[PDB]
């Protein structure tokens, strides 16, 4: 149940990074539902997802995650909290010089599990995505949809309470995009909550979001509830964002 | 004449073997120290460049300037100026081991430049995920960083080995470094044609062998 | 301190002004010919690998391997083996001009690799877009490649000039001219401080000046 | 604009992003906007190159605007390539010259007088509404502005055909709507017969007159999107439409 409170970021005039600035915003995501951060080319969505994880650090406010105020941890304690918040990336961010079973086993190895349990988990969370038939190959021998499945299966191996997804299926063609989203529905069966999925489009938002948020240049304008695969936006500048349907 | 030429070479049988066995002691011994210390120097350059272990800016500025300066500086001038310091450490100035110390000094800076450029080519996104999974900065420079760039380190060693071979010839004039000393006699003071072509052929063979082995090892690892 | 200043100014004002006069002619006359012929060779290394401007695998293979060989060979060994050939063209084995012929042959192949590397980084699409509008091959290379790689050539000639300065110091001992022919006199024999500190100080300042000039001009054009 | 027949099979060790195409024949009419559609690997991008005959086919004939392009010598082909405007997914525009110079580059190859080159470029910037940024350089423009410069350099030699290699794939919906209206205005005022590759049916519902659905390097069907509703008799066709 992530609750943010007057969080903000601004960058130097150098503006070396692609990420845009975010302005004071408070959002509460419930423990029983999936969320989504709609916007556009600059917007402020990508930095807002990193601010949940403190991979970007705010100038103000408190980031509260799972009942721990993460800006107060400021230590080797923070790198134990980041174990319970997983993440899947747009481009796949997979180690290329080790086999898929090891890519999946890498989070379990990092915590300090004995190898015997690591093997059982690598088997389980790898059959769940339906990829146990390719447990020996290398990322150079897989397709885009398969690489995204490896990312979901790595994200799931720490048994994380929250999974954060950054534009995961935008590159994928429609046939793969349906397969990767169906796998996310399978994840919602077990105790995995708040799968915040960032997207610069609406097809993904209507299909699997329970609630959604909209913005203009770092300022959230309106949060909607997606029922029967529609949106019914009340906001004015918001209506322009929804036309993407 | 062909037989006169070949008969001449076998007359130098003992000296040529000394020249080769003395060249190998200069390259084979400095490369180990170069790779042992330049690796640490390059890792230190890389970590202070990112948000891993530290983002010092002053230390990175100083170190980056230091390595550029010590590669720009001429090699022959450096050895002549290091005569007393080298003599004190080895107890001698004239000999392959004393010259190799100077070769190793230059090697650390060159290897560090090569290793830093190797590490700076891994995508940042893979390292970004390694931070999201709670891995401490030392774990980052051991498992995430080394596995991705190990295929390119062997190429760096292959180029370094050839780089130090060219320097050995310059130290040959002063340190009597095997083939470099052999080139100075029978080539300047005199001109023994049949023993010049032999040296050129032998050096070409050595270069080819080093390049070919390095390429194969680099290919098998990635 | 006055002991260092007085020694340097009186005697060494007669010799230093000759040694700097010999080092600038040895480098200046060699760099010009290397930039003028390396450009042409580097272009041929490229077009015969493009599939568009021209294609010929055999020529590409031959030229590439020849360039690699001549770049990996010890420069000092080549100069001492080339003394009769140098003495036929120059008419004399000793002098800055004589050291200038061997330096140009080594820079020619040295710069032919940098230009090709700069041309390889131009995006492939800009070549396909220029072939889309029926641009003749001699108009692609001239108006597209040599205008896009414009900012990459200047840094390339900065690295060649720093390279042919280090080679010049080595030449001064086998043959003639330079701070290399000065450093052996006050270092290898009669090791003498004061003068060696001045030679070390002058080189650092001149290396910094050429690097600063190269980067500023490259940044302007980019 | 007809392909009598064509094919190309890429040899291995070329490892091109492109995929092989098989015995196909097509007839883009005069004034028509015709869309090539398919998932990645359908071979739509390969089919587009074969028209300007950059990629040379293994066999068959390419008839563009009367001339048979396959039998032509290189010097004559350089005119056939000039006759066809092209735009790309990656902008592919020279970075060291100003917005005006990029439009002028095709006109200079055509050996045009320089006073005439000046007149046409101001007109071309006029059409894509980027006259104000005539002196700006291509590293200062947004993704949409870079595409609207690419369309102007394509229309500068007064072409009778344009080819479009999925130009809007990188653009957001708010800028995508403003560049598709430029291709509508160019077709309505000048009859340029534009051809278009895409992987999405949505752009076709916005722009095309007919379309070709590509699967594994062969056409399954030629649908009509003029009615504004794509309708497919086959089974593969009806899957791509969804």
């Amino acid at each position: 149940m992530i609750i943010l409170d007057k969080v903000s970021k601004h960058y130097q005039t150098r503006d070396k990074t692609r990420f845009a600035a975010v302005e004071p915003t408070s959002l509460e995501i419930r423990d029983g539902e999936i969320f989504g951060l709609m916007g556009y080319s600059g917007a402020g969505k990508s930095t807002l997802l990193r601010l949940i994880n403190l991979l970007e650090r705010p100038d103000s406010g408190k980031v509260n995650v799972c009942g721990q105020e993460l800006t107060a941890l400021d230590a080797a304690a923070l790198r134990q909290a980041r174990q319970n918040i997983g993440m899947v990336f747009q481009q796949f961010n997979l180690l290329s010089n080790r086999t898929v079973a090891d890519n999946v086993a890498f989070p379990l190895e990092i915590a300090g599990w004995p190898s015997e349990k690591i093997k059982a988990r690598v088997k389980e969370c790898l059959e769940i995505v339906g990829l146990t038939e390719r447990a020996g190959h290398y990322p150079a021998q897989l397709s885009g949809g398969q690489k995204q499945r490896v990312g979901i299966a790595r994200a799931l191996a720490p048994k994380p309470q929250v999974i954060l997804a950054d534009e995961p299926t935008s590159a994928l063609d429609p046939a793969t995009t349906r397969s990767v989203l169906e796998c996310l529905e399978d994840i919602n069966k077990r105790f995995n909550v708040t799968i915040v999925i960032v997207t610069h489009e609406m097809s993904v938002i209507r299909r699997l979001c329970d609630r959604a948020a909209l913005l203009d240049k770092g300022k959230v304008v309106e949060i909607v509830e997606v029922r029967g695969n529609q949106i019914h936006a009340q906001s004015d500048i918001g209506r322009e964002l929804i036309r993407e349907d | 004449t062909f037989q006169q030429a070949v008969s001449t070479i076998v007359g130098m049988k003992d000296e040529i073997f000394r020249a080769l066995g003395e060249t190998f002691v200069m390259v084979g011994l400095s490369t180990t120290f170069a790779v042992i210390f330049g690796t640490l120097l390059g890792v230190l350059l890389f970590v202070t460049s990112s948000r891993q272990l530290h983002y010092n800016k002053l230390v990175n500025f100083l170190l980056d300037n230091l390595v550029n300066l010590m590669r720009a500086f001429p090699f022959v001038i450096l050895m002549i100026a290091m005569i007393p310091a080298t003599r004190a450490i080895v107890g001698s100035t004239i000999g392959p081991v004393a010259a190799s110390l100077v070769l190793s000094v230059s090697g650390l800076f060159y290897f560090a430049r090569l290793v830093e450029q190797n590490l700076r080519e891994v995508p940042k996104g893979v390292i970004e995920a390694a931070a999201a999974m709670g891995a401490p900065p030392i774990a980052i420079v051991c498992k995430v960083l080394l596995n991705e760039a190990r295929a390119g380190m062997v190429s760096s060693i292959t180029v370094l080995a050839i780089g130090l071979l060219s320097y050995s010839a310059a130290a040959g004039m002063i340190g009597g470094g095997g083939l470099g000393d052999l080139a100075i006699r029978y080539g300047y003071y005199r001109y023994q044609t049949e023993v010049i072509i032999f040296i050129v052929a032998l050096l070409v063979l050595l270069v080819i062998l080093i390049q070919s082995t390095g390429n194969a090892l680099a290919r098998k690892l990635d």
